[PDB]
């Protein structure tokens, strides 16, 4: 009852910014990706595994295959550095992320 | 031979409509639900439970869309001169039209089937005063509700408060909406751009040359207070005014005060507005 | 002259004449479950 | 909806904590409360959930004999109450709108501002 | 798991509308009438016979009034990998109206 | 003066304010094995 | 397959007189009780173990349980003198009861 996350992922403001979510049998669960900036409440930027909420840019992705979900981040903007959690719910809880800290050089 | 053909409709749980059909798209291939007071399962092709994808049923000339896991029955494996039993369970969902008549205690769908609760019941302003014959375990109105399209998988931006009722048979799920803004004991019939009011007899007659039609009322007000459930008269009285005093008569006339409203025989509610000229 | 509604046969009388309403006719029919039955309840021994 | 959170609280070691969340705009019977903790620098932790249509309530493993779930439907409010304090419970708690009794597939999509806790 | 729900509708003889519903109020608990030109009987709970009191049925708006004897499906007791019957006998009574031309 | 054609309801406003069609549901109903089924295939171990 | 009756009541015409009839399960039969003044047919004065029929005052009264039918005349009257039977359906025929003679004091 636990996700795997990478701690930190750095990528260059061109680029895209791959984070994944590991887990057994993740790809029956639904995985919300969830964006956190200093000092702030946490807010929903992906959710059911390929949905934006509203308001979300189109540079967010999401998939949820296997036993990995992953968040890509397109054309990624010098604000989009921040703490990412995947969420799913296992048994009768839900079960959070390490978080990964992307950072934009 | 067929010894034997049962058939039934079963329920899909709250917890089965939400977190499988909305969330992945899916439903589960184990049918459990409570029929004559016993908790019966009916495993699909007598296996193990699984996740099957709802694709989308075949077209037919004027219906609605739907979607199911299965598309063949199953039938045990043949062994000689034995009794043998074939489970299939086969995941159907309907997009249908409900219908609600006065006092709108209950609504049919599209199927013939009867649901005996309010569309207006709910949990929030006065919905819970609606009538309801069911418990209060076979109803949840979840809110903060994202639909998902079942053909395009585009789910839906904006959050819906949702209605899910289980009925014995079958699990009827409908947007609420507020009932006082959605029905109406009157609906608009004539917009009339001169129907000239006479008093005579004490009484007014509404007479209108391009309908041919001469309506007679007291002279005294109709209290549209006094109309149940007649929040639509006004609104759509304001709205036709404006719209046709605009058209015709903006440059001519002037309105005199705000729009009367009488009750005519044959039981007829006509919003008048009178107008002067600019003389 | 003053002309009253007058009218032969009204709506509700066309539609009475009928022997038999599809829409009431089911409408009794699926209350009896929930009049001669208790579906709520389970019975597990 | 709109999520209000009541203010920042300092206490003891082995006291007691309620923290309050209102909601705005909806009934609030209609969905489910989560009560979720972030530490000092640290990821999220979710401490429970709550269904404040019927009370029903589901709590963390690691939270279990410690954490109070109540509601109050007239003031439109919920509670979540903290027994037996330490030191590593200085954290900023959230409500959410999440998963629960309405469906545990469900997002946390509107959240509170959270209250500090220190000890 | 149900294999199948035989639901039949029987009459309620002349010699038990008379001398059981009418005069002392009750139905019986066994349904003995002829169907597919069989004669065919049905036990409530696979029980003795047994006179049932006809209690009035839960209301529901804009209905008629209905009395009926049993409340609950009876359904076989678990016996582990056996298929099991189960009878249930409800003894209806409705006053309804009826229309001709 | 001419006298334009006018009605309180039409023919469908009467027969729509039924709120069960028999034909309607008859004709839904009976496509319920056209489209969720295959009735075509015959299966033969 | 038999009713008894006691062959005599005698009560005050003030008070109240109770008519037993006995017999194996006649709670499961319906005893209808006829009063026969001499020199007429018997009348029925009630059916149905709680019934009276149409012009019977409210006086009479009727039970049934067990292995006991019992008639109840309220403020017996001068006039009620007369023989009460009790009648069930036993088995393809019906059963008389012995008789009561009800004389008032």
């Amino acid at each position: 009852a636990g996700l795997t996350q990478p701690p930190s992922v750095s990528v260059a403001p061109g680029k895209t910014a791959r984070i994944s979510c590991g887990g057994n049998n993740i790809g029956s669960k639904s995985v919300h990706w969830y964006q956190q900036k200093p000092g702030q409440a946490p807010v929903l930027v992906i959710y059911y595994d390929s949905d934006r909420p509203s308001g979300i840019p189109e540079r967010f992705s999401g998939s949820n295959s296997g036993n990995t979900a992953t968040l890509t981040i397109s054309r990624v903007e010098a604000g989009d550095e921040a703490d990412y959690y995947c969420q799913v719910w296992d048994s009768g809880s839900v079960v959070f992320g390490g978080g990964t800290k992307l950072t934009v050089l | 031979q067929f010894m034997g053909i049962f058939e039934d409709r079963a329920p899909v749980p709250f917890e089965e409509v939400i977190d499988k059909i909305n969330a992945k798209g899916v439903c589960r291939s184990t049918a459990k639900y409570v029929r004559n007071n016993m908790e019966t399962t009916a495993f699909h092709r007598d296996d193990h439970e699984t996740d099957m994808e709802l694709k989308p049923a075949k077209v037919a000339t004027r219906t609605s869309r739907g979607w199911h896991t299965t598309d063949l029955k199953y039938n045990p494996s043949r062994v000689e001169a034995f009794h043998r039993y074939g489970t299939t369970v086969n995941c159907i969902v309907e997009e249908v039209d409900a219908r609600s008549v006065y006092p709108y205690d209950e609504f049919v769908l599209a199927t013939g089937d009867f649901v005996y609760m309010s569309p207006f019941y709910g949990y929030r302003e006065g919905s819970h005063t609606e009538h309801t014959s069911y418990a209060a375990d076979r109803f949840k109105q979840v809110d903060g509700f994202y639909a998902r399209d079942l053909t395009t998988k585009a789910r839906a931006t904006s959050p819906t408060t949702r209605n899910l009722l289980t009925t014995p048979k079958f699990t009827v799920a409908w947007d609420w909406v507020p009932k006082r803004p959605a029905v109406c004991t009157m609906t608009k019939w004539q917009e009339v751009d001169e129907m000239l009011r006479a008093e005579y007899g004490g009484s007014f007659r509404f007479s209108s040359d391009a309908i041919s039609t001469t309506f007679t009322t007291n002279l005294t007000q109709y209290s549209l207070s006094r109309v149940d459930l007649g929040d639509c008269i006004g609104r759509d009285a304001r709205e036709a005014i404006d719209r046709m005093f605009a058209r015709k008569y903006n440059a001519t006339h002037i309105k005199v005060g705000q729009p009367q409203y009488y009750l005519a025989t044959g039981g007829f509610l006509i919003a008048y507005q009178p107008l002067l000229s600019n003389t | 002259h003053e002309f009253v509604p007058l009218e032969v046969y009204t709506r509700h009388e066309i539609k009475d004449s009928g022997l038999l309403d599809y829409t009431e006719v089911q409408r009794r029919n699926q209350l009896h479950d929930l009049r001669f039955a208790d579906i709520d309840t389970v019975i597990r021994a | 909806v709109q999520l209000v959170q009541s203010g920042a609280e300092v206490k003891t070691p082995g006291a007691s904590v309620r923290v309050s969340c209102k909601a705005s705009g909806h009934t609030f019977r209609t969905f489910d409360i989560n009560w979720v903790r972030q530490a000092a620098g640290q990821g999220l932790e979710w401490m429970g959930w709550m269904s404040p249509n019927s009370g029903n309530t589901g709590y963390a493993r690691q939270f279990q004999g410690r954490v109070t779930m109540t509601r109050n439907i007239s003031a439109n409010t919920a509670y979540m109450e903290l027994r037996g304090l330490r030191f590593d419970d200085t954290a900023v708690y959230y409500c959410a709108r999440g998963p629960g009794s309405t469906g545990t597939t469900g997002s946390m999509d509107v959240w509170g501002q959270g209250t500090t806790v220190t000890v």
